């Protein structure tokens, strides 16, 4: 039939884990 | 389990009940023994593991002193050999010849290509060696002349043919078993559901396969007769 | 097993039971032998592994003293060569020409291209070398003139054609085996379920394939007759 | 195996039994020889492997002394060349010219491009050289005048066309073999099931392909006639 | 193989058996020659390989002395050129212009654009060069005025049009082959099965395409006539 | 038919394994 | 049927996490 | 038909192997 | 039916992110 | 039909190869 | 139907990024 | 039809190469 | 129906970038 | 239809290169 | 229809590009 | 229909490139 309250909360949370993975690789580097 | 339990579970899974069937229980005895050694070489030949005591059979052997080639004198020392041919073992277990007690005596079963150069180290000149020649017989050789007095050895290994090795199998305390189907099938019970599945899959396709039913001096398999 | 247990399992898996069928045992003897060398090359040429005793066959040989080329004196020295042609050995096992005792003798089966420069070391001047020349016979060479008194050798190796090497087989203890199908088929039992499967998959396609049955001066195979 | 075993095991697989068929055995003799040198080049040309003896053929040659260009004095030295055109060898074996004995003599087969600069090193001045010219004849060149006395050589190689080398083959002890289908086919037994599979697939498509059977002065192949 | 054995394997595989067919052997002669040069450029142009003696054709040339432009004195030294145009070589083999003998003489086939600046080094003033000009002729240039006394050279290379080089082929020992189809097709046997397959696939689709069959001043191809 | 009590706890557990794979990349670096 | 206000959000969020992962690999070098 | 007592135990097993592969990456860093 | 004003701006955003991920590997290397 | 004693022993074997691939990454780190 | 004016400019855009990632790897090396 | 003695040994040989590679990554480390 | 002018130069350009990627990994090494 | 004389060796050769690449990772590790 | 002169040279060029990448990993190792 | 002289030489050339990349990894380790 139709319901979207777990299809929303799982594909939101997948892009959360995809976003936290991208911001875990951000570096402000040193030794210029 | 015996052969009789294993032959009939393949037959009951294929529902081969009638005496007028195409696939006799001798088709299954062929396919169980060949898929036993297929399944045994799959598991235990890549990386060495623990082999159970189920895959082994103890067969009894009577030995005779044979010459090297002929009755010519300068050919070499004599050998012992079995009267009958010994089944070909696999190279995955602990093949072991013993003088009718498992926990006694060192009769070293080795490969046929090693035994042509053996017994030269002075501490290994009392040890009896074993190998199966290309004649089919198991040959015995030691530099100790007392080895020519063996009358009877037994042989425990993982043989390629479970059927050929069950027929030279040792006598029980009760007595000999007449029929093959009341002897134990030598495979571990953790390999019997894969063993039955491969034989059933080999025969389930040919079970529902068309036959040349008509006698008409003609091949009627293109017509799916 | 013999040939008969392997010929009549491939037929009974294909249900080629009638005498009036297209594919006879003469088709299956070809396909069992040709797929055996296919299957042994695929398994034992990638890396070097232990080869079981079943794949080898011992044949018996009669040697005759033949010249180098002809009766000229300045052509070279003579050789020994077998009377009949020998089968081509696969390069996977331990080929072994032995003077009728497997556990004795140093007759060295080498390549044909190595044998033309051999025995030039002062210690290897008595060793008998074998190789199969492009005549198809097994040639024998030494710097020792004693080797020309060899009357008989054997040859235990993995031959390419098992049907040729079964015909030249060594005599048994009981006697010669007159039928080819009553001789043992030389492949390990762990390779028989992939050997039978390749042959049945090879023939089941053509088994239901149409034929040109009409004797009408026309090819009816485009019409699926 | 012979040609007759290999020709008919394609024909019995394509079920081309009738004399009124489109694909004669000569379609299969062409396709087996072209798919052999196809198959030897996939396996034995990519990296260097061992070559079995089964792929080689010996052909026997008659050499005649020919000049370089014509009967002029200031052209150059004269060559020997074979009487007939020789097959072109694939570059994957050990092509070997031998003076009717494989284990003797150094007649060194090299390329056509190398042989024009050869023999200048003063220890390579008694070595006979071979190559195949763009005529098709095997030319012989050496700086020793004793090389012009060769009447006969042989030539063991992996040839491209197996038919061209079966017609020029060496006579046996019994004698020459007239029928080409009685001669041994030169491919290893480990390569025949890949060889039989391709030549069947080459023709199993067209074996069911429609023909223009109607004589009506019109192309009827688009009409699936 | 010959031309006749190669065309008639495409014709029999496409089943182009009638006289009244849309496709000729002249269609297949075009396609077997274009797909020969397609196929050799695919194999032998990425990384350098051994090209066998099968892909080469030797053609015979007749040389005439021609000037540079016209009959004027202030232009340059006169060249030699062939009487006829030359087929275009591929850049994959070893092209070799030889004076009717392969193993002798250094006539150096170089490119058309190297040869306008060549022969200035004082040790290369006896070397005769060749190249195919945009005229289509093979022009020769050397600083040694003895080079104008050539009358006949032969040219062995891998030409693009195998049909073109088979018209200029050298006369044999018997005599020049009158028919083109009885000449030898220049491709190795390892490349015949893809060369047949690419030509069979090329024409089989167009073999069953509908034709504008009705003569009615109208295109009957959108109706698939 | 339908039941979402084994599929939900596996889809939610699959997103935990990506989150712990994402928080195993979070680093506060040194040498500045 | 049809409504695309969540798929527009979830593909825009995927193209944000892909873009923020791409600019995270951007460096200005520090050797002569 | 249906019986998923074995497909449960493989997905529960495979999600453990993704969980072990995540926590084999976890470090407590040093050198500050 | 059809409207291509979101699939255009999701693909031209997708190829923008593969464009920055291309140029984020470009370096002018040193120590010759 | 059905006979499932080889798809079981192969799925159990594939997850046995995944457990070794995870526990070959596990490190008890030093130099603190 | 048919229109290939945006399917061209996106597939051409994709092959640029495959080239720009390939020419970001090209090096003339040192230290011999 | 049915035969499973080559699809067994090709799937079994596929599983040897996974675990033979998995034990090839196993290191008992040093240097504390 | 038939047209192969765009698919050819798109597939050739895709095989171009594989060649440009392969030639960037070729190295003639040093330090023996 | 069926013939497995070339499908066997093309699958068998693929498992050889996996076994060849498995053993090419095997090291007996030094510096204890 | 049928014609195979463009799919053949594209598949040859693909195996060329899988060869140039594979042969550019042929390293003859030094410092022993 | 049937013709298999090209898929044979393309799958063998695929598996020849796989072997040549597998044997490009074989190292005999030094400094023990």
């Amino acid at each position: 039939f139709g319901s979207g309250a777990i299809g929303y909360e799982f594909d939101n949370r997948y892009l959360n884990n995809q976003e936290m993975s991208a911001v875990a690789k951000q570096r402000l580097t040193s030794l210029p | 389990m015996t052969y009789n339990e294993l032959i009939y579970m393949v037959l009951d899974e294929l529902k081969l009940s009638s005496d007028d069937s195409y696939y006799t229980p001798d088709h299954v005895i062929f396919l169980l023994v060949k898929y036993r050694s297929f399944l045994l070489k799959q598991r235990y030949s890549d990386i060495k593991k623990q082999i159970p005591d189920s895959d082994y059979q103890s067969i009894c052997l009577d030995l005779i002193e044979v010459p090297a080639i002929s009755g010519e004198p300068c050919e070499g020392s004599s050998y012992l050999r079995s009267k009958n041919k010994v089944p070909t073992t696999m190279m995955i277990g602990n093949p072991r010849v013993y003088p009718m007690d498992f926990y006694q005596g060192e009769i070293t079963y080795i490969s046929r290509d090693r035994m042509r150069y053996v017994g030269y180290n002075k501490f290994l000149r009392n040890i009896i060696y074993c190998s199966k020649a290309p004649d089919g017989y198991l040959y015995f050789k030691s530099w100790n002349p007392q080895f020519l007095h063996l009358e009877k050895v037994s042989f425990n290994a993982i043989f390629e043919d479970a059927k050929e090795a069950s027929e030279m199998a040792c006598p029980e305390e009760n007595g000999t078993i007449c029929k093959l189907e009341d002897k134990e099938f030598p495979i571990e019970d953790a390999l019997v559901p894969p063993l039955i599945e491969l034989v059933v899959k080999e025969l389930r396709g040919p079970e529902y396969s068309p036959k040349d039913e008509d006698n008409n001096a003609k091949d009627d398999l293109p017509d799916a007769r």
